[PDB]
RNA sequence: AGGACCGAACCGACUAAUGUUGAAAAAUUAGCGGAUGACUUGUGGCUGGGGGUGAAAGGCCAAUCAAACCGGGAGAUAGCU
RNA sequence: GCUCGCCGGAAGACCAAGGGUUCCUGUCCAACGUUAAUCGGGGCAGGGUGAGUCGACCCCUAAGGCGAGGCCGAAAGGCG
RNA sequence: ACACAGGUGGUCAGGUAGAGAAUACCAAGGCGCUUGAGAGAACUCGGGUGAAGGAACUAGGCAAAAUGGUGCCGUAACUUC
RNA sequence: AAUUCCUUGUCGGGUAAGUUCCGACCUGCACGAAUGGCGUAAUGAUGGCCAGGCUGUCUCCACCCGAGACUCAGUGAAAU
RNA sequence: GCUCAACGGAUAAAAGGUACUCCGGGGAUAACAGGCUGAUACCGCCCAAGAGUUCAUAUCGACGGCGGUGUUUGGCACCUCGAUGUCGGCUCAUCACAUCCUGGGGCUGAAGUAGGUCCCAAGGGUAUGGCUGUUCGCCAUUUAAAGUGGUACGCGAGCUGGGUUUAGAACGUCGUGAGACAGUUCGGUCCCUAUCUGCCGUGGGCGCUGGAGAACUGAGGGGGGCUGCUCCUAGUACGAGAGGACCGGAGUGGACGCAUCACUGGUGUUCGGGUUGUCAUGCCAAUGGCACUGCCCGGUAGCUAAAUGCGGAAGAGAUAAGUGCUGAAAGCAUCUAAGCACGAAACUUGCCCCGAGAUGAGUUCUCCCUGACCCUUUAAGGGUCCUGAAGGAACGUUGAAGACGACGACGUUGAUAGGCCGGGUGUGUAAGCGCAGCGAUGCGUUGAGCUAACCGGUACUAAUGAACCGUGAGGCUUAACCU
């Protein structure tokens, strides 16, 4: 249930191969407010596709 | 065949337990005794001997009287 | 396996999802835009908008099967005084659902559920 | 589906009320029967007097059964109670000379036909 | 009337599953036995280690008991590791 | 704030034990809180406990403890 | 040892059904148990239902299932009556 | 036989089939009379056996509901 | 002046128990398993006295002889006593052939049927129960058969804990006693989140020599491989009869497997209803909450088995034992030495599945990019600007796809999901009102209302204008060509 001998810094370091982050890829401008969102996201001062969706 | 009982690991590896099943007849022994089968077999053997010769002189004292 | 089922389960039993999404569909009638996770934003639409179509028949029959639906008075008394002749015209799809980011608390996607005739 | 262990009715004037099947015939690893299949019994229960003593072991032929048979329409006659009539070990032909209940189609071959011969209602 | 019957609190712990770095150094859950008595419980008091106490299992005596705990003799001795 | 659910011979209210400022208010979020925290039984600062009748003290004794003298025991002490 | 599924003596005892302080739903009153959000695989844990058969399971009917209340009729061997 | 080595004694019953069980037998290895014998109604979370109902125990597993698992965000052990 | 005799004499003077146990140590030394050996065991083989009416070798085979296996009981004490955790069952297996079944044969004291024994053959198959903790065994009924063994007498970091193998108790027996017993009997804690190898799945990374999308050949690997009963040939061959076939053909079964949900069903806490208790909605009415979904009754989709479809084969090649043909060596004989033919569930194909990471990285079809410069250390060199293709990926709506990833459908040129509309289906005559009834209720409106996942439709909602990645004609040497 357990190790017999200590995993090197090396076999430890390449289990976290696919630890590493995805960076998102598109940042939607949207094309009234011209403020930054997700793509298929309201804006932060609540516009989506030029619409004011929603207000603060 | 493992013999049966108390005793310890012992008796529950080894067999020493012998049955010898006589064909013409179908007088069986089951002699367990020891922890060695050899002293077990021949004091089977011993016993089968004493159950046949002790089943002809059986048989001829019913057709003798 | 879930082939072909339909309806989510939100880690909740069946009281308990019965009891929330009456208290949340009695919440998106009454002030008509509400805050909420995206899983269940999208189980809400289920829920409400049989609530619409009930409301485009103003009959006793349907003012009873309403409040079987949200037991609050003052929901049925705007589903078919205010919301039933507002969407009297369409062809369902009465809600809109709005993505909004993430939450602070538990990083859960969040997410605006509205109604569609509001502003 | 008659497996081992089971309780059956008696179809028959053999003198056996209730009788348990204790194998069930015509292959290795066999689990159940249908209808028209034989099975070896024992007797639970009998009538004083008759053709049958309890605690013999002898054959049967299955003629009803609860989970039922299937026609070749996916039409399916249940009834509601396992039944079975008795047989002779060796020349595997019937004990009784009246059937008692319905029987079913499947039942008549060149083997059963004395079976269907003598039951009131066969479907 | 009752070391009487059924059964909650109350006291106990018969089976099973869980748990076994647990929620818990012995418990939980569903069933279980006593429940006016040789019952239970509170607060105080007494019995001290070869001694106590024991409806008696070598049981209990502060998670410790075929002889407690802490201080000393004491850096016991160890043909063994 | 509006709904919803839960307990209700308790998961309510109030004593004694025990704890010892946890109570209340203003303030603060490093640590502490099995996450975050503007919140806390957490940090800092101030406040709060009012009795002829309640409880203790007091008066009375139970077990049991101490024990003038006394009896006993190498000494300590033991019994009374 | 912890903001720990344990333990801690006494007092108060409402409604409806019920014999009851069982128990269900409630009141007064107090809480939602201090990580959540999704997903709806294996597998495990705690539960629900089951065709035909009904102890073939197994060390063993373990576990589950079932029986369950009141009033009345009725009730065997045996017995220390 | 809570006791019997040979022993699954033998015979009967029970079961389709019974090293257990119950009834006899007596050849009691090695019972036996207050380290008590033989009975014994009631009682037993007592040991063994049979029958009835009942059933996922099983044939032979299916499906479902919740809590984990699983992914994401936060915190973050352990034996070795 | 000591049988201090345990005789170089521990003292003149010395028995036991521990299963209540404890410590120091040992694999220096036992029980388990491994190992070495093979006495024994099991299996072959050699001689053939005999048995077999006569006739050693159809079948057994005395007296003795030689080996094999490691397989029983042992022997030795090499590995482990700073732990190698144990019998039986359960669950998975897996190999061996010394074959239980099925298949192919030789001999038979083989009429046939059916046996006998030997040889070839491991492909698949190889029961359920009663008793017992049982392995083992006996028994019941089956079966084509209920194989023998190896794998720590397979398998407890998978389960069980009956037996043994702790502490309690009792009996018999032994002991004066503590206690004892391969004697029984009642009771008695089975722990571990997987680092690595392994294995089952499923991804990411790069590679495959320009990039990308598809379709592929198949080096290889895996699965699969069971078999009865009836009928026909034919009551013919055979036989005094009784009995009863070879070969070949047909049906229909069992167990197993793969698939699927149309059928019969199962579930269906997301559908409909009945109902009890209580609380609430101002009350009646109607509903709702909670009581395991409160208890039930049904039940759509899905998933499923008990449901119903299919499967094993046939063939072909080469064969094993075997049967031969021609045929010498050896004027004959002879299946072999040359040459040739048949010959099995075995072997290779045939059948389904995986499969170019097959680095030996393959083949075919389609698509896409045809800019400028410099720099020095001229090289598969480095930089700048311009450029951004095919395509992919992200995001979103999602799925009869899924743990996550992946896979698939879809993104307004849109049916991708929800909704909506229509139907289907399920529940079984909704509420409100009217009447009949003293009332509970019944009748009418009314097969009504409600109806999840289904089916067919419909842009009503959400699937954005984009942006990001990936680029600029792809090395060298020969060779065949090309004008
Ligand atoms: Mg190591
Ligand atoms: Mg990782
Ligand atoms: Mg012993
Ligand atoms: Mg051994
Ligand atoms: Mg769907
Ligand atoms: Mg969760
Ligand atoms: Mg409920
Ligand atoms: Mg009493
Ligand atoms: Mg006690
Ligand atoms: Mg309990
Ligand atoms: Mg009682
Ligand atoms: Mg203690
Ligand atoms: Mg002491
Ligand atoms: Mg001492
Ligand atoms: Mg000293
Ligand atoms: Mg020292
Ligand atoms: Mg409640
Ligand atoms: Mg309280
Ligand atoms: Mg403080
Ligand atoms: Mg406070
Ligand atoms: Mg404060
Ligand atoms: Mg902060
Ligand atoms: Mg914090
Ligand atoms: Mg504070
Ligand atoms: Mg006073
Ligand atoms: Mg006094
Ligand atoms: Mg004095
Ligand atoms: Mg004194
Ligand atoms: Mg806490
Ligand atoms: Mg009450
Ligand atoms: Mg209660
Ligand atoms: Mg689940
Ligand atoms: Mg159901
Ligand atoms: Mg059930
Ligand atoms: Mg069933
Ligand atoms: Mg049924
Ligand atoms: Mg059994
Ligand atoms: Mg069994
Ligand atoms: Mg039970
Ligand atoms: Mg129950
Ligand atoms: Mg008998
Ligand atoms: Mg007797
Ligand atoms: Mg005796
Ligand atoms: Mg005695
Ligand atoms: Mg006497
Ligand atoms: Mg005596
Ligand atoms: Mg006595
Ligand atoms: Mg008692
Ligand atoms: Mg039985
Ligand atoms: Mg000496
Ligand atoms: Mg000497
Ligand atoms: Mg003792
Ligand atoms: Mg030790
Ligand atoms: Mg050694
Ligand atoms: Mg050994
Ligand atoms: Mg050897
Ligand atoms: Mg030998
Ligand atoms: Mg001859
Ligand atoms: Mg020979
Ligand atoms: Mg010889
Ligand atoms: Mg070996
Ligand atoms: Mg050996
Ligand atoms: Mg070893
Ligand atoms: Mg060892
Ligand atoms: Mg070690
Ligand atoms: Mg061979
Ligand atoms: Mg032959
Ligand atoms: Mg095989
Ligand atoms: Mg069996
Ligand atoms: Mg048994
Ligand atoms: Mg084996
Ligand atoms: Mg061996
Ligand atoms: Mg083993
Ligand atoms: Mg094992
Ligand atoms: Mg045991
Ligand atoms: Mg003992
Ligand atoms: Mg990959
Ligand atoms: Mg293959
Ligand atoms: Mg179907
Ligand atoms: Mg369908
Ligand atoms: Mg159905
Ligand atoms: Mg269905
Ligand atoms: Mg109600
Ligand atoms: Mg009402
Ligand atoms: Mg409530
Ligand atoms: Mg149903
Ligand atoms: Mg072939
Ligand atoms: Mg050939
Ligand atoms: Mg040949
Ligand atoms: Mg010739
Ligand atoms: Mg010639
Ligand atoms: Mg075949
Ligand atoms: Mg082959
Ligand atoms: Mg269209
Ligand atoms: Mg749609
Ligand atoms: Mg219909
Ligand atoms: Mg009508
Ligand atoms: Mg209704
Ligand atoms: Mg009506
Ligand atoms: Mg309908
Ligand atoms: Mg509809
Ligand atoms: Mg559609």
């Amino acid at each position: 249930a357990v190790q017999q001998n200590k995993p090197t810094r090396s076999k430890r370091g390449m289990r976290r191969s696919h630890d590493a982050l995805t960076a998102v890829t598109s940042l939607s401008v949207d094309k009234t407010s011209g403020e930054k969102h997700l793509r298929h996201h309201i804006t932060a001062d609540g516009y989506y596709r030029g619409r004011k969706v929603i207000a603060k | 065949f493992r013999s049966s009982g108390a005793g310890g690991q012992h008796v529950n590896t080894t067999d020493s337990a012998i049955r010898i099943t006589h064909l013409p007849t179908g007088i069986v022994v089951e002699c367990q005794d020891e922890r060695s089968q050899h002293k077990n077999k021949a004091k089977a053997l011993s016993v089968l001997g004493a159950r046949i010769h002790a089943a002809e002189m059986a048989k001829r004292q019913q057709a003798e009287a | 396996m879930r082939h072909r089922k339909s309806g989510r389960q939100l880690n909740r039993n069946s009281s308990h999802r019965q009891a929330m999404f009456r208290n949340m569909a009695g919440s998106l009638v009454r002030h008509e835009i509400i805050k909420t996770t995206l899983p269940k934003a999208k189980e809400l639409r289920r829920v409400v908008e049989p609530l619409i179509t009930l409301a485009k028949t103003d009959s006793v029959a349907n003012r009873r099967l309403a409040f079987a639906r949200t037991r609050d008075n003052e929901i049925v008394a705007k589903l078919f005084n205010e919301l039933g002749p507002r969407f009297a015209s369409r062809a369902g799809g009465y809600t809109r659902i709005l993505k909004c980011g993430f939450r602070a608390g538990d990083n859960a996607p969040m997410a605006y559920i509205e109604l569609v005739d509001r502003s | 589906m008659i497996q081992e262990q089971t309780m059956l009715n008696v179809a028959d004037n053999s003198g056996a009320r209730r009788v348990m099947c204790i194998k069930v015939l015509g292959g290795s690893h066999r689990r159940y029967a249908g209808v028209g299949d034989i099975i070896k019994i024992t007797i639970k229960e009998a009538i004083p007097r008759g053709k049958v003593k309890k605690g013999d072991v002898l054959k049967a032929v299955v003629v009803r059964t609860k989970k039922g048979v299937r026609r070749p329409d996916g039409s399916v006659i249940r009834f509601d109670g396992n039944a079975c009539v008795l047989l002779n070990n060796n020349s595997e032909q019937p004990i009784g000379t009246r059937i008692f209940g319905p029987v079913t189609r499947e039942l008549r071959s060149e083997k059963f036909m004395k079976i269907i011969s003598l039951a009131p209602e066969v479907l």
